[PDB]
Order: C-alpha cells, then structure tokens, then sequence
C-alpha cells in the first residue's frame, strides 16, 4: 500500500519495536528492592534475555527503575539523574516504598512516592516486588511502548 | 569494480561487527548460566540491529559541551578502525602497502586522540580525568606493542603484511616468538580497552557524556577494532595455511582463527577482575618492557648468527 | 588514489552516521607522573623511530656494525629505563 | 544435564571436579 | 649469590629472563658457526647490475659466458 | 585535592555521597555522607506495637533479612523473660545461617562486580535464588519474611523443606569452590585486594568495628561463641580468624564462614527436635486459629494480641547477635506499654563506614571501591 | 551420541505441526520443545509439562490468539493464564 | 544449551570470509584472469608498464612467443 | 574453636614452579577453564511468560476479600485487620446493613502503602482478607493501585478457587 497512513504506521511500529526490544535500564538501587532486581539480572530470570542490559549509565539509559525509599535528601538527585537521560526516557517505580511511601510513608524524611519527583510510567507493587513481578512490569512497559504512535500523530498534526 | 571491493571489506565487516556484540552477550551469558538475548528475532540475530535503531533515535543529548570535538571524536574512532581494515591481507589485501604494518601501527596510534578529545570535550571535572587514563595507557602499551612488531618484522624481512604469508608457509610464527605472542595478545587486550585492561570506563570515562549516535560510533569502532587486532594476531603470529591455487582456505582459516581469538577476549572479560590503573602500567613498564626490549635484541641476533637474515622483498 | 577512494568512503560512512544521529531524533595536574610517563613515551617513541630502519639495515653488508650499533641503542635506552626504576620514577 | 558424555568430560576436565554430582539443574 | 638468583627466579621472574636473553643475544653472535655467513649471504645477493670490465688482458675474470669456471661462487650458499 | 563528590549511581548501595578530595588519582581524605536512606525506622517504631514493628527489622539490613529479626526477637523475649520453644530455636539457627550464606554471597559477589569480575555474581545469585525459595516456602515472602517473631517462629516448616535445605547444602559447597577457582588465587584479585585497607587489631577494637573486620585483623571474637544466643551453643563451628588483615584476608574469612555455616546448617537438619514453634503463653504468642475459633479464652487472647499488644514489662536491654555483617544490637527501652519507647538499632556498618577514612588513606580511586566492598555496607542499617 | 542429539532436534522441529506451526511457536516463545498436553483451558491456552526438564522449565503454557478477543498472538501477557491453572503453572499444586 | 551461540557466530564468520574471497576474485576478474601483479620495487613496475606498452592497453594482456 | 584462613624453602623445583606460575600465567588459565566448563552447562533461566518461577501456598502476593460459599462476603468489619496493619494501609468504616448484620461500607487497601507483611491474613477471625497468589498486578496509574471493596471483592471472586486451595493446604500449619 502507498496511502501514507499505511506507510507511516508501519514506520512507527519499527521505531517502537527498536525501543521496546532494547531497553537499557539504570538502577538507582535505593533500599532493598534493588536486591530483588539483581535477581532479575541473575540467571533464573535473565533480564538480558529480553534485551534489558544488566547495567547502564544515565546517558545511555532508556528506563530508570526506582527501587527503594526515595528519601528527602536523595530526592534532588533522583531528579537530576532523570533529567540527565535522553529524550525517549521512562520510569518504572518498583516497591511499595517508591510507588507510594510504603511502611515509611508517614516518616519525615521519606518522599511519599517517586511520582512526586519523577513522572512514573509503570508502578510495580510489593514490598520486595517479586523479580518475576518486576519482569512483568518491564514487559508491560514494553506493551506501553508498542502502543505509542508518535509519527502518526505527527502526520495527523 | 574497485568500489564493489570497498563495499565488500566494509559492509561485510560492519555486519560481522554487529554479530560480535550478540556473540558477546551470549557467550558471556552461557558462561554465567543464562541464555543471553534470544527473544528478539530468532536466537537473538535481530538483537544487534534493534538497539542500533534505539541508540540513533534517542536524543544526542549534546549535553552542553564543545560541539565540534564531540563530533570529531566518534567520527575519528570509527574512521581509523574501519580504515585499518583496508590493508589487512586476508588472502590478497585490498590496497597493498609496502610499509603496511607501519600503517596499522600509525593508524592505531591516532585513536588515542579520540579518547583525549572526547574527555576534554565533555565538560566534567571527572570525565576529563577518565580520558587521561585511556590516553596514558594507550601510548604506554603502544611502546611495547611497537617493539613486539619490530621483533617480528626483523624475522619477516619487511613491513608489508603480505610477506608473512610467505614467511609462514611452513610454520606459524607462534612456535618461534611465542613469548611475544602472549605479549602481543595482552597488549591487544589493552589497546582495545577490553576487560583485564579496561580501567577506563570501568566507572570513575569518555562515553560518560556520550549517548545515542556518538556513543554508537565509538562503540562500533571498539568492536571493529576488537576484531582487527585479533585478525592481526591471526596473520602475524597464527599464519593461516596459504595455497596459491585456492585463496579462500587462507580466508576460511583466517575466519576460524580470528573468531576463536575474538572469542578469547570475550572469554577473558567474563573470567577476570579488572586490573588497577597503576597495576596496569606496572605490568607494561616493569613486567613486559624489559622482556620485550631484551627479546627485541634476541631477534636481531637470532637472524645474524643463525645465518638466517630474512630476504628483503 | 586507490587508497584515497577507500578513505573518503570511510569518512563519509562515519560523518553519515553522526549526522543521522543528530538529524533523526527530531583542574588538578597532580600527576606529573602522568607527565613523566608521557615524557618517557616519546623518548621510547623516538627510540623506536631509530629502531624502525633495522629491517632494511639487516641486509647491510657490514652486519657486525649493524648489530653493534643496534645492541648499544637498545642497551642504553634500557639503562634509561633502569634509572627510571631506581629513583622514585615509574612508581607513579 | 543431557551432557551426552563428551560435553560432560570437557566440562569435568575444564572445571577439574565432577559437576555431574552437584548439578545446576534441580530435578525431582 | 645463589639466593640472589633463586628468589629472583621465584619472585621477579621477568627481569631474570629479561637479562638472560639480553646476554644470550650478546654471545651467540660472537660464538657461532654461521655468523660469518650473514655478511656474505647478504653481500652476495645481487641487487645492482654487475658492470663488466674491459679485457686489457691477463685477467682471471670470467670472460664471456658467466658460466666460466672462474670467479666467485655461492655454492657456500647452496648446500648451506 | 579537588572534591569529586564521587558517588550517587556509583558502586555503593545507591547512596554514598562520598565526597572526596583527590590529588590526581590519590585520595587525601574521604568524608562519607550518610542519610541518603534515612527513613525514620527508629521513630516510626515508637508509634507501633511490638509485633507491627517486627517487619521494620527485616528492612533495616535486608540482605540479611532474618538474622536481624532474631535480634529484635531475642530482645523482646528478654524483656518478657520468655524464651522460645526448642524447635523454634533450631529453626532460627537454621534460617539464621542460611541467611549468613545469603549475605556472604551478596558481599563476595557484589565486591567482585565493583572490582570488575561479573561471572561470580551470576553463578551464586542462582544459588541465592534457590535459597530465597526456602524463605518463601517457609514464610511466604522471598525476602522480608517476618517469620522470626518475638516468641519463636510464626509457623512450622512446611512438610518437606528440611529435605531440600539438604539437597542444596549438599551441593552448595562445590559452588563456593568454583568461585574460588575464579577469585581466591586469581593473579589479579589478589593484587587489587591484598594489602588494601589493612586495619590494626587495636584500631579495629577502638573504632568499634565488631565483625569480620575485627576477626580479619586476628582478634578472636564471635558473639556466637563468646555469648551464645538461641542454640548456637549446641552446634560446633570454627570461627575463621585471619592474619595480615587486608581486603583479601577478610574475604577469605567470609568464604570460610560460608563454609562453616554449611557445617552448622547440616547439624541443624540432623538434630532439630519435634515440638512447637511458638511459646505456649497466649499472653505473648498468638493463639492457634483452630483454638481461637473454638475457645473463648483464645479469641480474647487473639483479639487483644493483634489489636493492642504484648504489654512488655518496663525495662531496657541491649541484645546483640552476630548478624552476617557484624554485631547487630537493639537497645529497646520499654515502658509497660504495648508499643516500645526507644529502639536504637546498632548497625554493624555505622562503625565500619566511619573507618573508611582511617582505612583508605593515600589510596587510589579504585582502592576506595574495593574498601566499601570489604565492609559489606548496606545503607539501610547505617541510615536507619 | 550427538547424532541422537540431532534426531532429538529434528523431532522437536517436526513436533510443532508443520513448518508454519513451529515458525509460529518459534516467533512468540523463541524456544522449541515437545511435551505432553496436560490441558487446554476455556480461554484459549495450551499447557504442557515435561518431567525430564529442570524444575524451572518443566511446566510451560503456550498462550493463544484472542483469549478475550485482544489480538494476544504477539503481546503475550502473564495475567492471561486463568486463576485455576495459575497455581499449576507456578508449581503451587502438583495436581493439574 | 551452548548450541545457540553458533547462530550469531555463523553470521560473523560468513561476514569475515566474504571479504577475503571477495577481494581475491575481484582482483582475478579485474586483472584478466591473473592475480593483480604487485609492483613493490621500480623494476616490477617497469616490466608492468613495459608490458602495457607492449600490447593493447592493459598489462594482463600478455603477448607470447607468437609475436 | 578458631581457624587461620591465611596464616603462613626456596628450591629450584619450588622456584622454577613459582616462576612458571608468574611467567606463563598458569593460574589465570585455570580460571578460564572454569568458565568454559559452565558454557557447556544447561542455562537455568525460565521463559518468563511461558514458564513461571515456583511459588508455594503461603506466597502473599495480592490482597483479596473472600466470600462465604453461599455468597455473603466474609468480612464482618471487626476492623482489627486495620488495627494490626503496620503501614496504616487498610481503611475501614462500617454501618449495620439493613439485614441488621454488620458489614463494611468502605474497605480500602492502599497497596502502595501496603508492604505485604501478611499479618492481615493472620489477624482476620473470619479470614475474610487473604493474601492471594497473584503477584502480577502492575498498573499504569497510581490511582489503580489504591483498591476499594469492589476491586478486592472482584479480586476475591476471580482467584477464590486457588485461594481456597492455598488456604486448604496451609491451615493445619496455622
Ligand atoms: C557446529 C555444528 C553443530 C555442533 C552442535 O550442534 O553441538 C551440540 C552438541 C550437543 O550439545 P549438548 O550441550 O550435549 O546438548 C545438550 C543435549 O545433549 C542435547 O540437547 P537436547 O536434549 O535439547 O537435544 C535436542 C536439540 C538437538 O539439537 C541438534 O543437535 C540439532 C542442531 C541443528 C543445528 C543446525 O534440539 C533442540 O534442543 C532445539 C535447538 C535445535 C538447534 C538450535 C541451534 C541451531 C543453531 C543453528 C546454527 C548453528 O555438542 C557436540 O556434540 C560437540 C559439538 C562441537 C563442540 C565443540
Ligand atoms: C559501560 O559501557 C557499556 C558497555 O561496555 C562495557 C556495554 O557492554 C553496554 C552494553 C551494550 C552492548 C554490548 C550492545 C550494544 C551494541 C551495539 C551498539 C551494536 C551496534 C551495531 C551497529 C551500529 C550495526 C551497524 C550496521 C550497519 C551500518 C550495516 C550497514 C550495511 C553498555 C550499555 C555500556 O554502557
Ligand atoms: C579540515 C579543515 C580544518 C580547518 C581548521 C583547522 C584548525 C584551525 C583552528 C580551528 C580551531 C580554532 C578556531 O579558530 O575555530 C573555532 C572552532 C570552534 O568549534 P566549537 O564551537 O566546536 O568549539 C567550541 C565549542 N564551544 C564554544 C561551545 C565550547 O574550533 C573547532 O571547530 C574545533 C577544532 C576543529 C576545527 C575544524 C577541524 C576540522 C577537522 C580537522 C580534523
Ligand atoms: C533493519 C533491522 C531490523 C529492523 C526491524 C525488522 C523487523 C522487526 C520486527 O518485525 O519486530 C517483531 C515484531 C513482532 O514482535 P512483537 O515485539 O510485536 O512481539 C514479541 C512477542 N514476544 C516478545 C513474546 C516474542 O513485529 C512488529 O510488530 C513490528 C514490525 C514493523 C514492520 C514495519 C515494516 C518493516
Ligand atoms: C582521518 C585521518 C586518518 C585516516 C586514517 C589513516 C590514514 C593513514 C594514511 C597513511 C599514508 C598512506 C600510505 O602510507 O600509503 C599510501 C600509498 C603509498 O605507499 P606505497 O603503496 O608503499 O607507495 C609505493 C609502493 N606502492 O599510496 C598513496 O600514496 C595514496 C595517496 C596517499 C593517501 C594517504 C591517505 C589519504 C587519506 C585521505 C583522507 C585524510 C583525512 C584527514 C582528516 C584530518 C584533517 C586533514
Ligand atoms: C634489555 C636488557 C634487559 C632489560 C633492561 C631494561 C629494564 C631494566 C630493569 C632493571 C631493574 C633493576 C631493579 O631495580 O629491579 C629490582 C627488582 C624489582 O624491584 P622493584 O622494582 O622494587 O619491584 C618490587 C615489587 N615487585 O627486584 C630484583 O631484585 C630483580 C633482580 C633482577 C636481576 C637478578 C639476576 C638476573 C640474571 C642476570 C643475568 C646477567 C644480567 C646482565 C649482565 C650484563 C653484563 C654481562
Ligand atoms: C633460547 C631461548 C630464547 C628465548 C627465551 C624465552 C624464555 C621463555 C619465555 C620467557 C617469557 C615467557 C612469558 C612471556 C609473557 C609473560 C610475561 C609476564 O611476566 O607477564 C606479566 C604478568 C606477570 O604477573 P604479575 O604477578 O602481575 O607479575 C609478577 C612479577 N611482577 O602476567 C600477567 O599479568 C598476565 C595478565 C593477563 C590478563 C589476560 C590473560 C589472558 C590469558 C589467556 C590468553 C593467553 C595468551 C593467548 C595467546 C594466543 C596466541 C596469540
Ligand atoms: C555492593 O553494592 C551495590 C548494591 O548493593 C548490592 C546495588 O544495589 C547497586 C545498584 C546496582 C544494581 C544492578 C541494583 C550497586 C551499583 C552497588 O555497588
Ligand atoms: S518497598 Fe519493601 S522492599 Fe522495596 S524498599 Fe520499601 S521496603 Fe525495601
Ligand atoms: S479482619 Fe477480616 S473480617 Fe475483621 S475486618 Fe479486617 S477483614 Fe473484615
């Protein structure tokens, strides 16, 4: 087909496939939910298998997984690093301590959620969110990206 | 034709360059009890193309920093590495140069700048220092790297890489000169900033501020080099059998030896912790340079008193 | 020329990639050791340059003088190294 | 498992001990 | 002195080998049944045309066909 | 000495604003910053009842999830002058040790990842994984179990766990052996680790190191042998003391306690008694659900225990165990109320970090990375 | 030895119906293996268990297209498996 | 098993033999069926160009005893 | 009982042995052999969507509110599940239903606040609130994670068959 609509959608998809197949994460590793992510990186549940690299610096990172309490002192940093990433960037909040406040919600030093400091795309629940659950959450980010249609909106704009 | 012969010798290497990252992310995997990337495409074959497209699409942040240099550094890194494949004598070379190994030594030396330029270009008190590590080690390892070749040449008779195919028609230059092979292999590991010798960028260099397209170009460069240096080991020390009647068994064995030695630095990476910055220079200036300079003299003496001075040409 | 053709394709391929990259996504000098190393490097480099003619010089009719010369050069530089290893040099 | 008796021997020779006795694959 | 060489061979086992080679390369040339050949084998290799001299007379130079039994020979190079 | 504010994502557990002044590649002074993970754990506990503050202890240093719980347990049991039942004690030592392995696999393999060796982590994280599964099949959670409660364990082991904690133990050794063939004698591990961060014996006691860090310097102190807690007295193990204390020696010590813990686990499986897993005082331990659903005194005791609490007698105690990192102690001051008054958690780690300054002196940037590893710093315990 | 290894690979490829059938399994899972079919649930799903494989991979479910009309052939989701068969897949209960 | 690292390698190998076979047949087809002569020293060029001047306008064309 | 982890003649045989170790990197080659060995071992990873990591009956996972077979929801609003929740997650307000029985008008578990301790599972007398097996409930928006009575009751109805099997397996233990 040559209708430019079918010409575009297809192109967008390719773009989405590339970003969704290779997501390079970065793990601030606040707290413990970091241990449950290292497990994902580990052999039972290989993250790489999916195209997720075990480690990445902020410049080269597609997704930031905030694992653990985002305390008030670390809150300015989180932002900095979120602000130091590329134009196509995403945030997967991991842990009840970062989805909301978690056990430490009423504390004076804990931000009640990272979505008060960085926009969050997928919220993975559980105190130590199971590694399979993170993997489920990373896979749902992949379905979120697949649906994104950036060029078709350009074309229809 | 010559143009076609430029596509071949380039694309083919670029496509192979992409498949090395994949065979790195799987061989490291199986060594660490994990499948590695197999879900995108079949058995992960489409995996290298996928992040290439993700890398180019993401914003070349160009943080900000001196721009021109930020764009000369990756261009130089890819240009020199792909350029050094121009003279490799896989069977017949493409551009046969009478002083070929000096071309390879000189072109490698120029890549140290890209590290220096990228480090200065990012405006980071810390990144700037990171480039220093690589630039210093590169020239350092270059000093033994060059002397090790001079020992070789004196037993080959010329600087042209094409002569070694005639020097190694009866035995690999590993049998003789094995002591330097090892020292060429370790130096090849340093100059490609691979693991045992990858302090640079271990944490603490010249990719710090580099993302998307610039990241990719050096990136591509490193891996192409990873191959090229391994290929130079597979011509200078492991001489593939050459039959003038059928030139491809030379390239077939060149293919096999290059892949195995390329596999070896992948295997080295997973197997060893990274050396300390001074530990690294302690090796070259203390452990290797005295060995190399002395074995250099032995290779000016072996020819003369064994009446084996090599035939020029 | 033949080489020129290859090289310009080489630069073109790299300049093409950087462009695509940009167009598609629409002070302490404490280590004088650092400096020291680098001084050594050229002294060694320059030395290499003196050793680089040895492949042509092997075929020199003299031979005795060749080796006598080459051995002296390698030995005197190595002693330079040796003295780098006697004081607090090369110990960063 | 499924060593085939040759990959297992390369495994045993390279490791220097018998992994067959203490495998990474848990079984019933 | 034995220790100066037995621990220096156990620890520091590079400089020992390094020096040893330095020397062995400084000796073999002096003592060898072939060292002399290098200056000959390379001397013989004919690179520049051998210009012929006028035959004033009474000379041992190979006249005519170079194959004449007179002159220099490289049978030493052959069967070397 | 240009401050590099070296730190946050660095090579620490997320938070180390390790601000440092470095003349080129030499470290002149290290002033670690802390509190990037302060969360209020000590103040929050004052507003919670004893049983609802048990989950906080698992989060204090969560690599060592349970061993921490044992310290609060012991502390609350002392204040009540109640002691667990015999089977529960062995359990706590069984899962106490399994947890030590889990911590050491974390400490040794994460140490290497920062050094640059990455294959040991994947090798042993698979073994870790297998252990987590024990936790899950005993507690319900992979980590953060809440299994060791103030009066014993929560629920008896599933019918079949012991057998599997055997198969694993029977093999884990080889897995430690492998790591060894990769790092103990690597021609390169030794260099980056040997003679780095040597700590004298007198200085280690002075800065309150109290852990492998002391044991590595040759001081012989294992709170598990000196002051036995639970039934660690009935087992027989050898403390792995070290000499020429340095990063390499202490490491060897941590690999050796992984080995000694397998000796303690074996015994616990061989000699765990038949019995109950929680004190029979409905006053302290919640009544069994069949009982609370058929007996009035049990419902009343279930209702009051869950809604109000233990009501510990007024007093204060400092009880210290030998958590994998080092001495983990809870100073729990308590009024007669059901909710505590103070609960300072002594973290093996607040003392160790402080030593970073006196350990990493005249050292390169890479040395600092090696020393943070040899202290097993989990910022949860330090920040609390 | 390896020839029997090769025959096992051939049977796995022939096992998934035709060339097109294995291509379908190949693309969505990236793993080819043959197992007895324990059950097919009413939402389209097929479950297979092999005793020989290690504990992690001996039970697998091959998801089906449109189990609630969602075009699920490519966007496979963990939640698609029904609650009854969830515990069998996670090894919570041995019984199918 | 480790079987799978082979796919990727195959595509590397195949992409490292092409170049060596390609350069060594685009020479034997752009030099009249004969290896491309290697002019390393002035004399090899002379005979190379002398030959050009000998016949046709290309060196591979080699006039024989029948000339 | 203590042990010395690292507490410690020069013979040609010995030295030559030691020098070879430094010169030809013998121990380094030993390390390479170990990794080559595993390269040949079967990888332990599981196809995540197709094969799932095993979780036994006590796995806490995601909250659900059960109902009596008859169909009457089990919760009778005693509200001690609220009392023992460590995170203050569960909010319950109740009033007598017209039937005269006691039921919760609003039961809200804030899952982002919840730290999945499993005490609520423990505390309930009628065992109305249970830790359900599902762990995969990741949500695009924060509001979805907050759960009211209708989501939990719906969660309870969906997973009741497995929840009943899980409680069946572990109740003797409790
Ligand atoms: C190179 C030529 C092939 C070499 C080779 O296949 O070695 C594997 C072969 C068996 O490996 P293994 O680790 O024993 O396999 C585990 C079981 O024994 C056997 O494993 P299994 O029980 O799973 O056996 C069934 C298996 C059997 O698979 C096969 O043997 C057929 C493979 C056909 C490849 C074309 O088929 C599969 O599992 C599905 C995968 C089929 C092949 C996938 C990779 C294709 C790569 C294509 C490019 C190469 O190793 C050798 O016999 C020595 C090969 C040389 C080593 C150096
Ligand atoms: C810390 O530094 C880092 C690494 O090295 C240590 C990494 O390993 C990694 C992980 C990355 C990888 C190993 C995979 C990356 C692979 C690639 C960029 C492949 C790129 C391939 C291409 C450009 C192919 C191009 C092909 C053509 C133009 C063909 C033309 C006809 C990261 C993220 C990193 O930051
Ligand atoms: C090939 C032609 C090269 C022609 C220039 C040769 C060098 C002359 C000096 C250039 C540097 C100083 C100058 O006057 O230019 C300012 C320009 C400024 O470029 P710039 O803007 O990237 O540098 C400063 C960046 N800011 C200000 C944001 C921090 O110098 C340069 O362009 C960088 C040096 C390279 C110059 C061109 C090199 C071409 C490739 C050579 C390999
Ligand atoms: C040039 C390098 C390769 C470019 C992309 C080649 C095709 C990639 C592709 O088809 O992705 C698979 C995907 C299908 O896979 P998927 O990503 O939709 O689903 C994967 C499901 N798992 C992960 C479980 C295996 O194809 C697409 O949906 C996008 C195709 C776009 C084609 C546009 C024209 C070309
Ligand atoms: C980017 C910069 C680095 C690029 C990679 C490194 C290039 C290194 C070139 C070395 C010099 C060329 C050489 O050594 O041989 C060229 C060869 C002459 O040698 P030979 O074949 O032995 O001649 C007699 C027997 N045939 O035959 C020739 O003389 C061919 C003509 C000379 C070609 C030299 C290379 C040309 C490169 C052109 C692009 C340069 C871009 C420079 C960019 C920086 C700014 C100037
Ligand atoms: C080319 C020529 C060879 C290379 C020359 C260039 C390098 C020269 C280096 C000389 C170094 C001398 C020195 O001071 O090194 C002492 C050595 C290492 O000590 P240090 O550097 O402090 O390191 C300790 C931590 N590893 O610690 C030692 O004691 C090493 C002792 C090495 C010598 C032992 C004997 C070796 C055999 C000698 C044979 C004859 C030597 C040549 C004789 C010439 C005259 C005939
Ligand atoms: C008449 C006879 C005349 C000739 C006489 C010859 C005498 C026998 C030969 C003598 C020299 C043999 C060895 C030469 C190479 C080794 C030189 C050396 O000493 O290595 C340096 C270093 C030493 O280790 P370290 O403990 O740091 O130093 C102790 C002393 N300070 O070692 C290292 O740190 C190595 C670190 C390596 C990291 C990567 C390891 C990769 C291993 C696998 C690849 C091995 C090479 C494969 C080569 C393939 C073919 C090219
Ligand atoms: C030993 O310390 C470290 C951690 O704790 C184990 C981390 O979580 C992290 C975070 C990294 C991941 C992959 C969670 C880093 C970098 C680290 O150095
Ligand atoms: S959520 Fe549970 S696990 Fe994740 S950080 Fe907060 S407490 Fe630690
Ligand atoms: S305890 Fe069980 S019953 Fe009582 S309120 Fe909480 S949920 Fe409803």
């Amino acid at each position: 087909r040559s209708r430019a609509e079918y010409v575009v959608t297809k192109l967008d998809d390719l773009i989405n496939w590339a970003r969704r197949s290779s997501l390079w994460p970065m793990t601030f590793g606040l707290a413990c939910c970091a241990v449950e992510m290292m497990h994902m990186a580990a052999p039972r549940y290989d993250m790489d298998r999916f195209g997720v690299v075990f480690r990445a610096s902020p410049r080269q990172a597609d997704v930031m997984i905030v694992a653990g309490t985002l305390t008030n002192k670390m809150a300015p940093a989180l932002r900095k690093v979120y602000d130091q990433m590329p134009e196509p960037r995403y945030v997967v909040s991991m842990g009840s301590c970062a989805n909301g406040g978690g056990y430490y919600h009423y504390s004076y030093s804990v931000v009640r959620g990272c979505d008060r400091i960085v926009p969050v795309d997928i919220y993975v629940p559980g105190c130590p969110p199971t590694a399979e659950a993170l993997l489920y959450g990373i896979l749902q980010l992949q379905r979120k990206i697949k649906r994104e249609q950036k060029l078709k909106i350009w074309y229809r704009r | 034709m010559f143009f076609i012969n430029i596509l071949t010798l380039l694309v083919p290497i670029l496509i192979a360059m992409a498949f090395l990252t994949l065979v790195e992310r799987k061989i490291l995997g199986y060594m660490q009890l994990r499948k590695g990337p197999n879900i995108v495409g079949p058995y992960g074959i489409l995996q290298p193309f996928a992040d290439a497209m993700k890398l180019f699409m993401k914003e070349p942040m160009r943080p900000t920093t001196s721009m021109s240099l930020f764009i000369i550094a990756p261009t130089l890194s890819l240009t020199l590495a792909l350029s050094l494949w121009v003279p490799l004598p896989m069977p017949h070379p493409l551009i046969n140069l009478n002083l070929g190994i000096l071309f390879i030594l000189a072109t490698s030396s120029l890549s140290v700048y890209s590290i220096l330029w990228s480090g200065w270009a990012s405006n980071s008190k810390y990144s700037l220092f990171g480039a220093l590590r690589a630039v210093a080690q590169t020239i350092s390892y270059e000093v033994t790297m060059a002397i090790i070749l001079l020992s070789v040449l004196l037993m080959n008779g010329s600087y042209s890489l094409q002569t070694l195919i005639t020097t190694q028609e009866h035995m690999w230059l590993l049998l003789p000169a094995w002591p330097m092979a090892m020292m060429w292999f370790i130096s090849t590991l340093a100059e490609t900033n691979r693991a045992p010798f990858d302090l640079t960028e271990g944490e603490s260099g010249f990719n710090v501020e580099y993302a998307a397209g610039p990241f990719a170009l050096f990136f591509m460069a490193e891996y192409t080099n990873i191959i090229l240096m391994n290929a130079l080991t597979t011509i200078i020390f492991l001489g593939p059998l050459y039959y003038i009647n059928l030139p491809e068994l030379y390239s077939t064995n060149f293919m096999m030896e290059a892949l195995l030695l390329s596999s070896t630095f992948l295997w080295i990476r997973a197997s060893y912790p990274r050396f300390r910055y001074d530990q690294l220079m302690h090796l070259l200036w203390k452990n290797f340079l005295p060995l190399t300079l002395a074995l250099c003299m032995w290779h000016i003496s072996l020819p003369i008193f064994t009446a084996g001075v090599p035939p020029y040409m | 020329m033949n080489l020129y053709t290859v090289i310009f394709i080489n630069i073109l391929l790299s300049l093409t990639l950087i462009l695509v990259a940009f167009w598609l996504p629409q002070r302490l000098p404490f280590s004088m050791k650092f400096f020291l190393v680098a001084i050594t490097f050229l002294l060694f480099d320059l030395e290499i340059a003196l050793l680089l003619p040895l492949p042509w010089a092997i075929q020199t009719i003299k031979t005795s003088t060749m080796m006598i010369m080459a051995f002296i050069l390698v030995t005197i530089l190595s002693l330079g190294l040796a003295y780098e290893w006697t004081q607090k040099g090369l110990e960063w | 498992a499924s060593a085939t008796r040759v990959i297992q021997k390369l495994r045993n020779w390279a490791s220097g001990q018998d992994l067959q006795a203490k495998l990474q694959l848990r079984y019933q | 002195i034995s220790a100066f060489l037995k621990n220096a061979w156990a620890k520091e086992p590079v400089l020992v080998v390094s020096f040893s080679v330095w020397g062995l390369a400084i000796i073999m040339p002096m003592i060898s049944p072939y060292t002399k050949y290098a200056s000959m084998i390379n001397k013989a290799t004919p690179y520049n045309y051998p210009v012929p001299v006028r035959d004033d007379g009474n000379m041992p130079d190979v006249p005519s066909h170079p194959q004449d039994p007179l002159g220099p020979s490289l049978d030493w190079l052959k069967n070397l | 000495n240009m401050t590099l504010n070296f730190g946050p994502h660095p090579a620490a557990h997320g938070v180390l604003r390790l601000v440092l002044e470095l003349s080129g590649e030499m470290v002149r002074k290290c002033d670690p910053h802390i509190g990037l993970l302060h969360r209020g754990t000590e103040k929050l506990i004052e507003y919670k009842t004893y049983l609802q503050a048990l989950p906080y202890f698992d989060r204090l240093d969560y690599v060592s999830m349970m061993c921490n719980e044992q310290a609060y347990s012991i502390a609350v049991e002392k204040l009540l002058n109640i002691q667990p039942p015999p089977r529960a004690q062995w359990i706590r030592v069984l899962f106490g040790e399994i947890t030590r392995i889990l911590n050491h696999i974390m400490a040794v393999t994460t140490h290497a990842l920062d050094i640059g060796a990455m294959t040991p982590f994947f090798w042993m994280f698979e073994e870790r994984e297998k252990m987590f599964e024990f936790y899950e099949r005993v507690s319900g959670a992979r980590m953060h179990a809440a299994y060791i409660r103030p009066g014993g364990v929560h629920q008896d082991l599933p019918l079949g766990l012991l057998d599997d904690i055997y198969e694993f133990s029977k093999n884990f050794s080889l897995r430690i052996d492998e790591v060894e063939e990769m790092l103990t004698n690597n021609r390169i591990w030794r260099n980056r680790t040997v003679d780095i961060g040597v700590v004298t014996a007198e200085d280690a006691l002075n800065y309150g190191f109290s852990g492998v860090m002391l044991r590595g310097s040759g001081i012989q102190w294992d709170l598990r042998k000196t002051q036995p807690y639970d039934v660690y007295d009935q087992v027989e193990f050898d403390v792995p003391i070290g000499s020429r204390g340095d990063c390499y020696d202490r490491y060897l010590c941590r690999v050796e306690e992984m080995r000694q813990s397998l000796r303690i686990i074996e015994q616990c499986l061989n000699k765990m008694p038949p019995g109950e897993i929680k004190v029979d005082d409905a006053k302290v331990s919640p009544p069994k659900r069949a009982e609370m659903k058929t007996s009035m005194e049990s419902l009343i005791h279930h209702f009051k225990l869950y809604t109000e609490g233990y009501q510990v007698p007024p007093g204060a105690t400092y009880t210290a165990i030998e958590a994998p990192k080092g001495e983990f102690g809870v100073y729990l001051v308590s009024d007669g109320s059901s909710r505590p008054y103070r609960c300072k958690i002594k973290a093996p780690g607040f003392a160790h970090l402080a030593g970073l300054d006196k350990m990493s002196k005249g050292h390169m940037l890479a040395d600092v990375v090696a020393i943070i590893g040899t202290q097993d710093i989990v910022f949860g315990e330090i920040d609390r | 030895e390896l020839v029997e290894v090769l025959k096992r690979g051939v049977q796995q490829v022939t096992g998934h119906g035709g060339l097109r059938g294995l291509l379908r399994v190949f693309f969505r899972a990236n793993d080819i293996r043959i197992g007895t079919l324990v059950g097919e649930d009413k939402y389209g799903n097929k479950y297979y268990e092999d005793n020989k494989q290690f504990f992690g991979r001996h039970r697998w479910v091959i998801y089906t297209t449109e189990m609630n009309g969602k075009n699920t052939f490519w966007d496979v989701d963990g939640s698609m498996v029904p609650p009854e068969w969830h515990r069998w897949l996670h090894c919570m209960t041995d019984d199918p | 098993m480790w079987f799978e690292i082979l796919p990727g390698l195959a595509i590397m190998g195949v992409c490292l033999v092409i170049p060596g076979v390609s350069t060594a047949y685009i020479h034997k087809f752009t030099n009249g069926g004969k290896e491309k002569r290697v002019a390393r020293v002035q004399y090899q060029w002379y005979l190379m160009e002398r030959d050009r001047r000998i016949s046709g306008v290309n060196r591979y064309y080699v006039s024989k005893g029948l000339e | 009982t203590y042990k010395y982890v690292n507490k410690k003649e020069v013979d040609m045989k010995s030295a030559t042995d030691n020098a070879a170790r430094i010169l030809m990197w013998t121990e380094l080659i030993r390390g390479l052999g170990m990794t080559l060995s595993y390269l040949f071992r079967e990888p332990a990873t599981i196809n995540y969507p197709f094969e799932k990591g095993p979780l036994s009956p006590r796995f806490r996972g995601e909250h659900a509110l059960r109902r009596y077979p008859s169909g009457e929801e089990r919760c009778i609003a005693c509200k001690l599940c609220e009392a023992i929740c460590p995170a203050q997650a569960i909010t319950i307000e109740a009033e007598p239903r017209a039937d005269g029985s006691r039921r919760t008008t609003r039961y809200d578990i804030d899952m982002t606040k919840c730290i999945y301790c499993g005490f609520c599972q423990e505390a309930c007398p009628v065992d109305a609130i249970v830790e359900g097996p599902n762990f995969e409930f990741s949500t695009e928006t924060h509001e979805e994670l907050l759960y009211n009575k209708e989501k939990l009751l719906n969660n309870g109805d969906k997973w009741e068959a497995e929840i009943a099997a899980n409680i069946q397996a572990d109740y003797l233990y409790r």
